[PDB]
């Protein structure tokens, strides 16, 4: 029954493996935009208002159901036909599907004159589509199935094509909404700030942020204050309890002290009382909050109004926003201010704003939902005034011509294709960062690149607390992987078994607490609330509850149960405070762990056994969860959770530690990502190492996705022979590492040979080179169309000729078709033309046009494609190949961190050899290991030697204590070898002995995408900006280096001016102005004629010409613009 | 000395204000909304613990004993039931420096005796 | 003073369409609304227009040498970007000074 | 820098109408080994002490 430990290592990767099975890598994508379709989109859609408008007749425009269908593409035709996601790659189109509203129009006179038209399917909008959702095309697709549509069986999904070009929206990090938190800010003028960010259920405003702060000590004591929302100034707790009705004193601390005993509390909350006498009735209380507001109605009246409207919407909305909740708002806000006096009473701990816990993962569903609630806002107003404007003649209208549907369809392209996540006219209240292009470099950057989190706290801030690894993303977040630049801990991954909540509706929840002995928070008197343990959810305290421990152990059994409570549910039993916290809603990250019995396990042994058989019994993940064995825990209930990292922890010790475990470890590695995954030995590596892998996983050559020939991508990179590698982790299997490899295994020998190795290089084996070794092949695609855009001008791909094309450039043209269009096959080197494109004139009635290669590649066409873009003018994508065979200068990495350019290549007799002839493939230094310390890299390089002469794959998983170095070498030792992994080497110069036995064996390296060829670049004398006369830009524009600031600063150091001025003058912009001798302002000059004059000054005979950058002459114009007089006065 | 809690009147329920009687020279507590007064019983009208020796035993509760992240002990027994095993935890309570003080609670259901060596 | 084409190149997109820089539209306002003042003051107008309207020139002047006034609101130009001025273009760094001297 | 705060253990205020008869019963000690000899004005002297 009990899995002993002998089998655990098979017990717990089968069942990580079910897990990989059910859910995927991406699935957390996948389920946001499935709930954001099935749930999100109604819900919108029904909570916006009907519009009704009249001038007399009148209509309401109910919109009741919405219609997804499946993505389709129309031609000009009309003909209807489904749009493949590949056609749409190609084609430069956007993976969308129509969205419809069914609309009912009644119409209302007089005299009980009523008719109801209803719309059936009216064509809202459209709405892009994630990749391998439900709406997508490509779901429950087989992998022959996805190979018939060229589409690669392994693409995980999880993006939009948006005018071809794949997005990925990016998970962005929020505090979470409708909890308290007591935090105390150090320069400010309150003690202690309890703020809480309250959110209705289903949005439909922003997050109404509420605080109730303590003013710092030093009139008489503490003050209580509360900043409400739409209020510019702080208003007394004891004034807003008054405006919602509750005047007397006692009444007020009944809602926020529930133990009278306590005279703490008591004297803490006296000032609030003492500074609100005054004001002792509800009016009045109401009165002062409008008076307080940045509106101050002249009269009392309307003030008392908006205070009133204030106080009911504004103020809390998610203990509710209709009337008559001044009670559930009441005891809430006293709840507020009994936290803040805990923790200015040193009775609870401030709340730690890093917490994850306290954080929510705002997804692609919750994203996209922001986006359709302003959209289809801005469309139901577009309808108001379309139908106001018709109906105000007195005349009936067409909602089919009132509905323009390019409001909601543009403004969701528009925001996945640029990332700036809000309207299109507010670009820079927008947010970018969100929706990015989609990595399709290797097959670890695409998966990593839609497991990515962002902390959206600004990469200007210098502040480290958000950017340093909490204790709370165990589990949750790799610790490894993560940029190393700018955004060190702000853009963050997902560990392996981390899963997002979708989010859930609290009504079952709700309702069986109600049939359960929960009191209602109306229904109680607040004497109860002593002993009672308060009940919330979702941050609404919804009552309280007398005996929280069984209720604890009735809500674990339903969850795990698959009763009412389903799995994502959030379940935290605080007991210091009696709080029980649950959670139904979105963006909280969990992750799945073995629940254990009294000391034991529940996953019992016949629970392996039907993992085992997962593919005949149809027993999967889905069925363990069921069983009540795995639970998804969140940040939040770990707090509460006893974890085991291993059931041997379970096992009675000399000394128990705990005793009272409750969860388990599936496995410690799931604590790293995708990219970290793939470190072999991580633990034995220093940490930065391993985040630099992270990052440089991702930068490794591959094969991106099996479908890559048919994809017209911008930039690929493609390994002629990937392998897999001899020494792995077990995640990989589920990183599909295995069927998309990045790298190659080299014979790498660790050894200083010549000398050009030194400081992260590395000697590479020019004949392993000339056998394919880590060969590869560059894809490069461009597009381009001929616009018609108008009869003033249009263009048109055709073989251009000398004799009718204007900016025709001296490059040859044979190379193009009759059609303008290059042939496959055809060899193509620098500055040449691959497509012919001419542009009619207002050399004459036609200009040169042409799209030439990026300069200095040197390709073969590999083949062109042909089509129309959505508006249907002829369209070209051509993808020129490059053969990139490894070279000096090329940039290279093992799994550790270690990475070093190619120094040199040395042929196989000059390379050092074994007694038995073998050459290393590459030669690292030796002092790349000591300082970094990536110990795994040498038991990496060991157990890859053990794994080779064995014939079998290494196990490098991290924390597995039946692998350690000894066991490797006394391995290694019965195959003829050292058992440390050194051999007798051979000078390949001279053939003696290397006195030093070299360190030799098989490591897995990557070759990277920054290759010299791409990065080496000079200029003399080229183009220059048009602005300022300097050197361009970049390589691409064949611009100049900048020599900056420091550099001056450097020369100036030096002390070498003519160089300073070489540099800084005449090799950047050398110009001549004259200047007047009088005034000093620029004057005019005519060298043709040899007229010189001032018209300032009316002379024309004192005139000097002046030697100048040209930035300095556009300076001082610059400054002329602003009325500065810069007089350059000669003498 | 103990502290003063707040009392409210008996009319408006609001707090009763501090107030001196010149004619008898006594105390008196009176409502600065209604015209109430009541005669005080205690005589103390402010306390303020700087030294804040505060017993944390009074801050504890028994419900704490069924925290499975708790350390456990069976090397103290519960005075009040005889019970073996007990929780243990420091104070980790603001304004208390000398935290390193640990404060026992029987596991027992039902006893809850708290205590601390 | 309206600044010179240099300041302000036209440059010339792939095609034929000729775009204007940031100050050159702004120029554009200035003149329109200058124009505008002008014929308002000329010919009948109320004093509160006459006012609001030197109350736009003022504040296209002031967005043409700082568009980063505290409080007012920025130039704007098509696409929603906010018009780049004469101080931004030697502002701090990648200015003229720093950027091009 | 020491403050009263800093060496205090507790402050409090009362309603002693009479020293001779404090509210406090180990105070009453040395208040009438002060009281019995007039060192100070005891007639501008007010019931609210703070001890
Ligand atoms: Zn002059
Ligand atoms: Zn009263
Ligand atoms: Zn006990």
């Amino acid at each position: 029954d009990e899995i002993t430990p002998d089998l655990w290592q098979e017990a717990c990767w089968i069942v990580i493996s079910s897990y990989f099975d059910e859910k995927g890598l991406v699935r957390q994508q996948l389920d946001s935009f499935d709930e954001f379709i099935q749930m999100s989109v109604q819900r919108i859609v029904e909570d916006a208002p009907p519009i009704d408008l009249q001038a007399p007749p009148r209509y309401l425009l109910k919109f009741e159901q919405i219609y997804l269908s499946k993505p389709t593409h129309w031609e000009r035709d009309g003909a209807p036909s489904p749009m493949m996601p590949n056609e749409a790659r190609l084609r430069n189109l956007t993976y969308s599907a129509p969205l419809y509203v069914d609309i009912t129009k009644t119409v209302i006179k007089e005299g009980e004159e009523q008719l109801q038209t209803q719309h059936q399917k009216t064509f809202i909008g459209k709405i892009p589509i994630m990749l391998r959702s439900t709406y997508c095309l490509l779901n429950g697709l087989t992998d022959r199935d996805l190979c018939e549509l060229n589409e690669c069986p392994l693409d995980p999904g999880g993006y939009f094509i948006i005018n071809g070009s794949e997005k990925v929206l990016i998970a962005q990090e929020k505090m979470a909404t409708n909890t308290v938190y007591v935090f105390a800010k150090k320069d400010s003028k309150y003690a202690y700030t309890g703020e809480c960010r309250s959110c209705l259920e289903n949005s439909s405003r922003p997050t109404s942020t509420i605080w109730v702060s303590m003013l710092a000590r030093g009139a008489i004591g503490q003050r209580i204050v509360a900043t409400l929302p739409y209020i510019k100034q702080e208003v007394p707790i004891i004034i807003v309890f008054r405006a919602l009705g509750f005047v007397s004193d006692r009444d007020i601390l009944e809602h926020i002290i529930y133990d009278f005993e306590d005279p703490e509390m008591m004297e803490m909350v006296k000032p609030s009382l003492d500074e609100a006498f005054v004001i002792q009735e509800q009016n009045v209380a109401l009165n002062f909050i409008g008076s307080r507001g940045a509106k101050p109605g002249v009269t009392k009246e309307k003030r008392i109004k908006y205070a009133k409207e204030v106080l009911q919407k504004e103020m809390l909305p998610h203990v509710g926003v209709s009337d008559f909740c001044e009670t559930k708002k009441a005891y809430f806000l006293g709840y507020m201010v009994h936290r803040l006096l805990l923790a200015a009473l040193g009775r609870r701990e401030l709340d730690d704003r890093d917490h994850y816990g306290n954080k929510r993962l705002d997804l692609a569903g919750p994203l996209l939902a922001f986006l359709f609630r302003g959209m289809f806002k801005n469309l139901l107003k577009e309808v108001r005034i379309y139908a106001q404007k018709f109906i105000d003649r007195g005349k009936d209208f067409n909602l089919e011509l009132a509905i323009k549907t390019r409001i909601i369809s543009d403004g969701l392209k528009y925001s996945l294709a640029t990332g700036n996540w809000g309207d299109q006219k507010k670009a820079h209240q927008a947010r970018a960062g969100v929706s990015q292009v989609l990595n399709r470099l290797t097959f670890a950057s695409t998966l990593s690149h839609l497991r990515r989190l962002n902390s959206p706290i600004g990469r200007d801030g210098k502040l480290a607390k958000p950017r340093q690894l909490h204790n709370t993303l165990w589990g949750m977040v790799c610790p490894a992987e993560t940029p190393e630049g700018h955004a060190v801990g702000l853009v963050k991954n997902l560990a392996l078994m981390a899963y997002i909540s979708v989010g859930s509706q609290p009504s079952p929840i709700l309702e069986f607490l109600e049939e359960w002995s929960m009191e209602n928070l109306e229904e109680i008197s607040p004497a109860a609330i002593a002993d009672a343990t308060k009940i919330f959810v979702n941050g609404c305290w919804v009552g309280i509850h007398k005996d929280p421990e069984q209720l604890m152990n009735t809500l674990r059994k339903l969850r795990r149960q698959m009763d009412i409570i389903v799995s994502e549910v959030s379940m935290i039993r605080d007991i210091r405070e009696r709080e029980i916290r649950i959670y139904t809603d979105a963006g909280r990250i969990c992750r799945p762990l073995l629940i254990v019995e009294k000391q034991k396990l529940l996953l019992k042994k016949r629970h392996i056994d039907q993992l085992k058989e997962r593919e005949y019994n149809n027993y999967s993940w889905q069925d363990l969860v069921a069983s009540g064995v795995v639970e998804y825990i969140d940040t939040l209930e770990e707090e509460t959770v006893m974890l085991a990292m291993t059931p041997d922890d379970l096992q009675e010790k000399e000394v128990a530690y705990c005793s009272t475990y409750t969860h388990c470890e599936i496995h410690p590695s799931m604590i790293l990502g995708v990219c970290a995954s793939i470190i072999p030995f991580p633990d034995h590596n220093q940490s930065p190492r391993n985040t630099y892998q992270s990052a440089m996983g991702k930068q490794a050559m591959g094969v991106y996705i099996t479908n890559f020939h048919v994809r017209m991508d911008t930039l690929a990179h493609v390994l002629y022979y990937p392998q897999k590698p001899l020494v792995t982790t077990r995640s990989m299997e589920y990183l599909r590492f295995r069927e998309l490899p990045a790298g190659i295994n080299s014979i790498v020998a660790i050894a200083s040979y010549t000398g050009y190795n030194q400081e992260d290089s590395v000697i590479m084996n020019r004949s392993a080179v000339d056998r394919g070794f880590f060969r590869s092949v560059f894809y490069r695609s461009y597009k381009e169309q001929e616009s018609k855009k108008g009869f003033d001008q249009e263009e048109v791909f055709e073989k251009p000729t000398r004799e009718t094309c204007q900016g025709m450039r001296h490059a040859i043209y044979d190379k193009l078709d009759d059609d303008g269009l290059i042939a496959p096959g055809v060899r193509v080197s620098g500055d040449d033309v691959i497509i012919g494109k001419t542009v009619t004139l207002p050399r004459y009635t036609k200009r040169d046009c042409s799209t030439f290669l990026r300069t200095s590649e040197t390709g073969i066409v590999d083949q062109v494609m042909v089509t129309l873009n959505q508006e249907g003018y002829k369209f070209c994508k051509i993808r020129v190949r490059s053969v990139r065979i490894p070279q000096i200068g090329d940039k290279f990495a093992s799994r550790h961190g270690q990475k070093g350019t190619c120094g040199i290549q040395y042929r196989q007799e000059d390379m050092p050899f074994t007694c038995e002839g073998i050459t290393p493939d590459i030669i690292i230094n030796p002092h790349a290991i000591p300082s970094r310390m990536t110990i795994g890299h040498l038991i990496e390089c060991l157990q890859g030697k053990v794994s080779a002469n064995k014939g079998e794959i290494g196990d490098a998983t991290p924390f597995n204590d039946a692998v350690n170095v000894q066991k490797i070498s006394n391995l290694l030792s019965d195959y003829g070898y050292h058992l440390r992994g050194n051999e007798v080497l051979y000078n390949g110069f001279t053939g003696r002995k290397i006195t030093s036995q070299i360190f030799i064996g098989p490591t897995y390296y990557q070759r990277l995408k920054h290759m010299v060829d791409d990065k080496i670049h000079s200029r003399a004398r080229g183009p220059i900006q048009i602005l300022n006369r300097q050197p361009m830009e970049g390589r691409s524009r064949d611009g100049g280096l900048r020599f900056g600031e420091m550099e001056r600063d450097c020369q100036i150091a030096h002390g070498a001016a003519q160089f300073l001025r070489e540099r800084l003058f005449e090799a950047s912009d050398p110009y001549q102005v004259h200047v007047c001798n009088l005034c000093g302002i620029m004057a005019i000059a005519n060298t043709r004629t040899h007229t010189y004059e001032c018209r300032g000054c009316r002379n024309k005979t004192q005139i000097s010409l002046v030697r100048m950058p040209y930035a300095c002459k556009l300076l001082f114009q610059e400054l002329m613009s602003m009325s500065i007089a810069p007089r350059m006065m000669s003498v | 000395p103990g502290f003063v809690g707040i009392r409210f009147c008996q009319e408006c329920n609001n707090m009763l204000y501090p107030k001196e009687d010149k004619e008898n020279r006594i105390l008196l507590y009176a409502c600065r909304n209604c015209d109430y007064q009541q005669e005080a019983d205690n005589s103390c009208i402010y306390v303020n613990k700087i030294t804040h020796e505060v017993d944390e035993l009074t801050q504890i509760i028994a419900d704490v004993s069924q925290d499975p992240t708790l350390p456990r002990t069976e090397d103290h027994p519960c005075q009040k039931c005889g019970h073996k095993e007990a929780v243990f935890f420091q104070s980790h309570s603001a304004r208390a420096e000398d935290a390193m003080r640990l404060y026992y609670v029987c596991t027992a259901p039902h006893c809850g005796h708290r205590w601390t060596e | 003073p309206v600044p010179p084409l240099s300041v302000r190149p036209a440059v010339v997109m792939q095609g034929s369409a000729r775009n204007q820089d940031d100050l050159t539209h702004k120029l554009a306002d200035i003149v329109k609304i200058n124009n505008q003042l002008r014929r308002n003051e000329q010919n009948g107008a109320a004093a509160h227009v006459i006012a609001e309207d030197v109350k736009l020139l003022q504040f296209h002047v002031a967005t043409m040498v700082d568009n980063e006034l505290p409080g007012l609101p920025r130039a704007m130009q098509k696409s929603g970007r906010p018009l780049k001025s004469l101080k931004q273009r030697l502002k701090g760094k990648e200015g003229r000074v720093r950027g091009n001297l | 820098h020491t403050t009263l705060r800093k060496v205090t253990a507790n402050t409090a205020i009362y309603y002693d109408p009479n020293p001779q008869s404090t509210v406090v019963a180990e105070d009453q000690e040395w208040v009438n080994v002060y009281y019995e000899m007039p060192d100070f004005d005891v007639a501008r002297i007010s019931p609210w002490l703070l001890r």
